[PDB]
């Protein structure tokens, strides 16, 4: 939702850790139409993590939004940004032609043509100068042989979808060392006690009575543990409040049989519960 | 082939708000390299243009109804509908929704269009219109109607004679008007009993006026 | 900053040639898809023109475009008029602003009868109804070939173009239209003035008629 | 994907053993099933096929030049250089290094290919142009600038009057410039005309009376 759109040709670099990254935001924006994903399925974003993003914006026309993939041919998929075969992100395009375009012809955008040898993927080139394409080659001042290089877009309005502006976001992930720390949110749920839950306080999977404890922590430990190597305590991490984890219900069922051949009635026996925790006499 | 459906009332009060909706059929309204747009016919006017709606909502208005119209596409429901607030006799027009063609040249060529909505503002109910005769100077002989609302109304001579009629017009009071001639050889002829006759179906009532 | 101008309608002979202007006496406008389409009484108005320079597939090629005099007022070209070209058209147009900008209303018919001059009748103002302290008037319209007319009014000393409302005109038995038209006036205004005249506008020719107290 | 980068000397003196390099970046020259090739293709002319060298110490070459030519590889940082000893005055081409494909059953296009690099071969190092005129026998006239070093040389006409025909390498290892100019008819020779040239890398300016 920036004011100010970088050019294709110097395309944004923000990097971007350390953080949570709640991408609904993107789906709240816009309607997404050019949203389409290569390494991800475009809803397992908030389910998984990554070391590094890192988005590149700038501004194409509508029918170049098709040369922002892995493995492309044209104007800007060769010789202003070219994404690698091993692109493991998204995509995220829409129209901009209410802000980009003005009636005499915006000429703040530009594309790049005609370099002698195609950008490598993830490459910005910042120099501007002529481009040289004859033994006899000019004195510095463009002109024959010295075209520019840089193309102003037609961006006006009453366009079609063809030559309108859109305003273009890759999210590349990288994974690399010094292991992932940006991840997306996990939607925690609401506490519930004294129920025979299955908790998993910052990856604490288990499951027991959750009740108020009053073992009170110290403030830089999270989580305890008896001499038997088992977790009996955790924090909420939303609070300070301690709850002890008590082994919820275990015990062999011993069946009092008098014998088939006195009757056929028997009873059961719970050993080492109460009857209140158990599905007349 | 692809059409368009359309729905919503013809009959508000002055002063107030009204939306209409309309749904592309046989097709899809997310489809690209086309806007959606909705189109006014002033009564006794040209054509007249409210705006188009890309997908994306750039809103595209014009800009002599500037906060007093407004469209939003809904692709959903394949469904767009236009709003507008103060409706009064100010234009008491007919709206149609049309698709147009951007597919790589500007925007042009509408090629699918609606049926229309006839937007009939009024602040009265259905009444019946008031009658005055017209003195004479070959002469003539005739009456004046006013301020009739409903559409089945019509004016006759004697109950049969039926002399000459003309279609009506929406005045300024918001209500239509209606007038009749019959032919006299001679002005010394106004002492005669030529009587015009009005009627209004919605209260069944019929008034009888004398022109002498 | 766009704006355009059309005529109210345009008559030949049949198998002539017509020309028809959207008059662009504001901005440019060579520099955009200049547009025009038919409609019919009643019906959604249709294509007829695609391309400043190509005609549509859906329609019988006999238009030609003038997009431009060298400076401005670009135009439209009709050759072959018959029966079936009789229609209303409109202008299309856009500014560089994004701004779309409608010509108006413009009836094209062909001159296939003798046009025929309109009768117009006026009454006085309704004595009841100026007892009823109102003082509107009205002029009757009747005879007239082409389907569309406009109507001005002219008072005693100033022309009158307030208040003024128009029929839509009726086809009659014999192939000619007839419409009505209304204007409201004060009591006051109506004994002040001298008198009233209405006036009906015809394709080479005017009928009016005079009113006085 | 996989692309190349031809980097090297531009000029040498003849005879002397040629060394040019080939960068490949997004693939691995350690790989199999793709040979690695230099094409070289003087201007103007047709595509003459040098060799191509698989990893496995495969070198071939063509029989027309194979007593030159000796590829190389480096694994260790993804490059192979072609070695071209005896040079001559001929062999100025642009050189492109590219990866022929071997897996379809049979050895294959080049599927890639670098960006080439001219070459050229002269054995002076500093010399100035000579100018000689074209005179006419509707009529035609113009200069001709021979016997100079460097490559870019810039021609005018009357200083700002108004073609120049680009520069060709001859035997001598010198380049060569033409320029030539058209009248409709025999009466503009009463105007002047002198056809002055432009040699910036040694700042050198000469004049010539045409006519
Ligand atoms: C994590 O998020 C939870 C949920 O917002 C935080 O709990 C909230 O903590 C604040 C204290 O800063 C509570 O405000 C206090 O509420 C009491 C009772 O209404 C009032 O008397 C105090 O004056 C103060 O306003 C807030 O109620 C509480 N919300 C809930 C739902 O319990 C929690 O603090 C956050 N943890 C961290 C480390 O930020
Ligand atoms: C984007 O920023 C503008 C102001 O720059 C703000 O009004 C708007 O609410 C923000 N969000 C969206 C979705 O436009
Ligand atoms: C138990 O079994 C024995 C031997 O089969 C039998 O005699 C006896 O009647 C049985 N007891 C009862 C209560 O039936
Ligand atoms: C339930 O379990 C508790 C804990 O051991 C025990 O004190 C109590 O006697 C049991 N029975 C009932 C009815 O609470």
């Amino acid at each position: 939702n920036a004011t100010t759109f970088a050019s294709v040709y110097a395309w944004n670099r923000k990097r971007i850790s350390n953080c949570v990254a709640d991408y609904s935001v993107i789906y709240n924006f816009a309607p997404f139409f050019a949203f389409k994903c290569y390494g991800v399925s475009p809803t397992k974003l908030n389910d998984l993590c990554f070391t590094n993003v890192y988005a590149d914006s700038f501004v194409i026309r509508g029918n170049e939004v098709s040369q922002i993939a892995p493995g492309q041919t044209g104007n800007i998929a060769d010789y202003n940004y070219k994404l690698p075969d091993d692109f493991t992100g998204c995509v995220i395009a829409w129209n901009s032609n209410k802000l980009d375009s003005k009636p005499s012809g915006n000429y703040n955008y530009l594309y790049r043509l005609l370099r002698k040898s195609k950008l490598k993927p993830f490459e910005r080139d910042i120099s501007t100068e002529i481009y040289q394409a004859g033994n006899k080659p000019c004195n510095g001042v463009a002109g024959p042989n010295c075209y520019s290089p840089l193309q102003s877009y037609g961006f006006r309005p009453t366009y079609g979808v063809g030559h309108q502006p859109y305003r273009v976001v890759v999210l590349s992930f990288e994974l690399l060392h010094a292991p992932a720390t940006v991840c997306g949110p996990k939607k925690s749920t609401n506490l519930v006690k004294n129920k025979c839950v299955n908790f998993n306080f910052n990856g604490l999977t288990g499951t027991g009575v959750l009740t108020e404890s009053n073992k009170k922590f110290l403030p830089f430990q999270q989580f305890g543990r008896d001499i038997a190597d088992t977790t009996d305590a955790v924090r909420d991490p939303q609070t300070l409040e301690i709850l002890d984890i008590t082994p919820c219900s275990f015990g062999g069922v011993s069946v009092i049989t008098p014998g088939t051949n006195t009757s056929n009635q028997v009873a059961v026996l719970y050993q080492g519960v109460n009857c209140t925790e158990v599905p007349s006499n | 082939q692809v059409q368009l459906q359309e729905s919503g009332p013809g009959l508000v009060r002055p002063s107030q708000t009204l939306s209409l909706t309309c749904t592309v059929s046989g097709g899809s309204v997310r489809n690209e390299y086309y806007y959606w747009s909705w189109i006014r016919q002033p009564p006794g006017q040209g054509l007249e243009w409210i705006g188009y709606m890309h997908n994306s909502g750039n809103t595209y208005y014009n800009p002599s109804l500037k906060s007093r119209v407004a469209i939003s596409v809904d692709m959903s429901k394949n469904q767009f509908s236009l709003k507008l607030s103060s409706v009064t006799v100010a234009d008491t027009a007919v709206y149609y929704c049309a698709r147009v063609d951007v597919g790589g040249t500007l925007v042009s060529t509408f090629d699918h269009w609606g049926q229309g909505i006839l937007v009939t503002v009024s602040s009265a109910s259905t009444k019946g219109p008031s009658v005055f005769p017209l003195a004479p100077s070959t002469a003539a002989l005739g009456c004046l109607v006013k301020d009739y609302f409903p559409e089945p109304v019509t004016v006759s001579w004697n109950s049969g004679a039926l002399v000459h009629t003309f279609p009506a017009v929406l005045q300024s009071s918001g209500l239509y008007s209606l007038s009749s001639v019959v032919t006299v050889p001679s002005s010394s002829l106004g002492t005669q009993t030529y009587i015009c006759n009005v009627n209004h179906k919605p209260s069944n009532t019929k008034v009888d006026k004398r022109v002498e | 900053e766009f704006m355009l101008t059309q005529p109210h309608s345009v008559s030949e002979s049949p198998e002539m040639t017509v020309t028809i202007s959207c008059t662009g006496s504001s901005g440019s406008i060579a520099d955009n898809y200049v547009q025009w389409y038919q409609q019919r009484p009643g019906s959604a108005p249709t294509t007829v023109i695609y391309e400043n320079y190509q005609r549509p597939s859906g329609v019988p090629n006999r238009f030609s475009g003038s997009i431009d005099s060298s400076s401005n007022s670009a135009s439209l070209t009709i050759s072959g008029l018959k029966t079936e070209d009789e229609a209303d058209y409109y202008c299309q147009s856009y500014d560089n602003s994004n701004v779309a900008v409608f010509g108006g209303g413009t009836q094209l018919t062909v001159l296939g009868q003798p046009k025929a001059a309109p009768s117009v009748t006026l009454f006085p103002p309704s004595s009841e109804e100026l007892q009823a302290n109102k003082a509107t008037l009205v002029c009757l319209i009747s005879d007239f070939y082409p389907g569309a007319v406009t109507v001005a009014w002219k008072a005693d000393s100033s022309p009158v173009k307030a208040g003024v409302e128009t029929t839509t005109p009726s086809k009659q038995s014999n192939n000619k239209y007839a419409a009505s038209s209304y204007l409201s006036l004060t009591p006051e205004q109506w004994k002040s003035h001298r008198s009233y005249s209405c006036q009906v506008t015809h394709e080479g020719s005017t009928v009016e008629k005079t009113v006085a107290p």
